[PDB]
RNA sequence: CCCAUACCCGGCCGUCGCUGGCAGUCGGCAGAGCGAGAAAGAGAGGGACGCUACGCCGCGACGAGUAGGAGGGC
RNA sequence: CCGUCGGGCCCGGGGGGCCACGCGUCCAGCGCACGGGGUCGGCGGCGAUGUCGGCUACCCACCCGACCCGUCUU
RNA sequence: GGGUGUUACAGCCCCGCCCCGGCAGCAGCAGCUCGCCGAAUCCCGGGGCCGAGGGAGCGAGACCCGUGCGCCGCGCUCUC
């Protein structure tokens, strides 16, 4: 809990992560999503061929989002534009550590 | 491959997405028709303040 | 055999078109049409005959090569660029100019050329500037305008007719073209009180006088 | 349709549709 | 037969605390107090004009004594008139508080 | 609103990994492919560069350092 | 019995948009380009005895940084 | 200024009936009285830095030797 800031994601939420830094693991490597083939080569046992499958399957989760999810590389988001409130203490008080339930929509629209 | 972002490049989403085109067909069709109703309210709001 | 139709759909926002593609199908008719599926050169000679080929091989090759690059798409010579303008600059507004060795000088704009560079004029017995081209990047759009949309430019004046040759002197080319249009402006500028008193000055900044500050 | 091993009698009614 | 730039003070690069970086300079320019009144300026080409011992040719006249440093207004600085300019040469530290000449040809109007 | 050698983006160096790729330079004894989401067959009744293979090439990720250890030094 | 811009390729029956287009039988080439990483098939100046270029290497100036190394030692 | 009290020559607040009275409009260009958002989201402009890489093939193909704007991807015209 001090170390995360975590929330519930929005459906938007998904899309500009998923587009804009998306990375599949192809092999022990971090390879960029620029074409469904990348895809459908490794995810298509689970019916999962092209990104909007990818994102459907990650933002209603589904009995294959382990595969899914798991598949992509752990999103390098950037520094947070806009500036945070405060790394150290809970997002109660006053902070941005925790669960900052429906509001992790707006941080994600800064730090992405 | 340098990595273009879907969102910004049009038609790199469409090669991800190919309904994105409808999609973004429709919304424009549909603003543009929505920007058209506001404007006949407004007018028509003139006429009522007249008479 | 036909003449080829322009095309039907019009471009809503660049790249997307404003029919579907089942529409556009139900709208070129396409539903009623399924279509089913050197060198040697032999010149007698005075004997019998020979026969050349064109493009014998070279007779020299480099001890080594630059190899082949490979093919991108975007890039267009600059012929074949689009030309935007500011929309501010319409055909009639007075400019002054920044760079070149009339700047501060009140010119007056005329047209756009096919390379992007404006044809401005500033009548050269009131700036005397000619007929001369200017990059719209340097240059100041003033909200004030007159109305030569009735004013008759030659054609003959291109890009290439303002292109350096390789000791300057006046063609009488020049001097022809110069009083020709310059006996159109001179009286629809003189229509405006002060108005050619306005160009004859030149633009300078004063103390006080900050240009974000004041607005054109 | 878009299956490679038994989608080949599939689009092969499509083939005709240009024709 | 006029002047055609406005008047900007060279105040200092851009620096922390403890460490400066000198491919970035900071400029104060005359009557402009408020970043919304920056806007104007962005992109527009400056100058850091001085003279030296030797002579140098002139574009478009004789060798003179002057010699210019080309750059250019980046980004909008600080809260309150303050601007970054980048120049094609890290600017000299002996221009510090010495008059450096924003132009207008880059014009956006 | 200010800025760290932190984070994102881009370049370059190096290390590590893919125990990655390349002998296919197969030419009028010729016919120019193996990027292809799906266990397996383009099966028979005159033409640049290259490949010191201890060479060359492509991808990713990574990079503090005393004592100490090892590797390479055209 | 009521409610739902409900769900059933919005069940079945009486102006706007559809990645909908063969009959029959049984239960293909030309072009444009947000497209596998920049190009111009765009230009302008000054140049033979005082100018041009020389990151670096000589001197000086300035802003910022910066305590003297080896060693034992928490 | 003070006293009185209930609209009086001002107003305020509450209840019911008035079709939730009716009418605009609507998280408002009275550009700021107070929200959260975009598969219920698209357009357009400006500034800054960068351009790494360099033989991707197309077509006549065995009935012929060309051409280097070529893959994927979007849809344009013609063969009505």
């Amino acid at each position: 809990e001090p170390y995360i800031a975590w929330g519930y994601p929005n459906l938007k939420s998904v899309n500009e992560l998923i587009y804009k830094r998306g990375y599949g693991k192809i092999n022990k490597k971090r390879i960029a999503l620029t074409d469904n083939t990348l895809i459908a080569r490794s995810l298509g046992k689970y019916n999962i061929i092209c990104m909007e499958d990818l994102i459907h399957e990650i933002y209603t989760v589904g009995k294959h989002f382990k595969e899914a999810n798991n598949f992509l590389w752990p999103f390098k988001l950037s520094s947070p534009r806009g500036g945070m409130k405060k790394k150290t203490t809970h997002f109660v008080e006053g902070g941005d550590a925790g669960n900052r339930e429906d509001q992790i929509n707006r941080l994600i629209r800064r730090m992405n | 491959v340098l990595k273009k972002n879907p969102l910004k490049n049009l038609r790199i989403m469409l090669k991800l997405n190919p309904y994105a085109k409808t999609m973004r067909r429709n919304t424009i069709l549909r603003q543009a028709r929505n920007h058209k109703l506001r404007v006949e309210r407004a007018a028509a709001a003139l006429a009522a303040k007249s008479d | 055999k036909g003449k080829p139709h322009c095309s039907r759909n019009p471009v809503l926002v660049r790249g997307i078109g404003r029919y579907s593609r089942s529409a556009m199908y139900s709208r070129k008719a396409l539903y009623k049409r399924k279509y089913a599926a050197l060198a040697t050169v032999t010149k007698p000679v005075g004997g019998g005959t020979r026969v050349v080929k064109l493009r014998k091989m070279p007779r020299y090759y480099p001890t080594e090569d630059v190899p082949r690059k490979l093919l991108s798409h975007g890039k267009k010579p600059f012929s074949q660029h689009v030309r935007k303008l500011r929309a501010s600059i319409t055909p009639g507004t007075i400019l002054i100019i920044l760079t070149g060795r009339h700047r501060g000088k009140r010119v007056v704009f005329l047209k756009q050329l096919s390379s992007g560079l404006l044809l401005v004029t500033g009548p050269l017995s009131l700036n005397r500037v000619p007929l001369r081209r200017t990059h719209q990047k340097f240059v100041i759009a003033t909200s004030t305008k007159i109305d030569i949309s009735g004013v008759k430019i030659p054609k003959h004046l291109t890009d290439a007719y303002f292109k350096k040759k390789k000791k300057y002197e006046i063609t009488e080319q020049r001097k022809v073209d110069q009083k020709a249009v310059d006996s159109q402006i001179l009286p629809k500028i003189k229509a405006v009180p002060q108005l050619q008193g306005y160009l004859r000055s030149v633009f300078a900044l004063t103390n006080g006088v900050y240009p974000h500050k004041l607005v054109f | 349709i878009a299956h490679p091993k038994l989608g080949r009698r599939a689009r092969a009614r499509i083939a005709r549709g240009l024709r | 037969s006029g002047r055609l730039w406005c008047k900007a003070i060279f105040a200092g690069y851009k620096r922390g605390l403890r460490n400066q970086r000198e491919h970035t300079a900071l400029l104060k320019i005359e009557g402009v107090y408020a970043r919304d009144e920056t806007e104007f300026y962005l992109g527009k080409r400056c100058a850091y004009v001085y003279k030296a011992k030797n002579n140098t040719v002139t574009p478009g006249g004789k060798p003179n004594k002057t010699r210019v440093i080309w750059g250019k207004v980046t980004r909008a600085h600080g809260n309150s008139g303050m601007v970054r300019a980048k120049f094609r040469s890290n600017l000299p530290a002996k221009a510090i508080g010495h008059r450096i000449r924003v132009m207008l040809y880059p014009s956006r109007i």
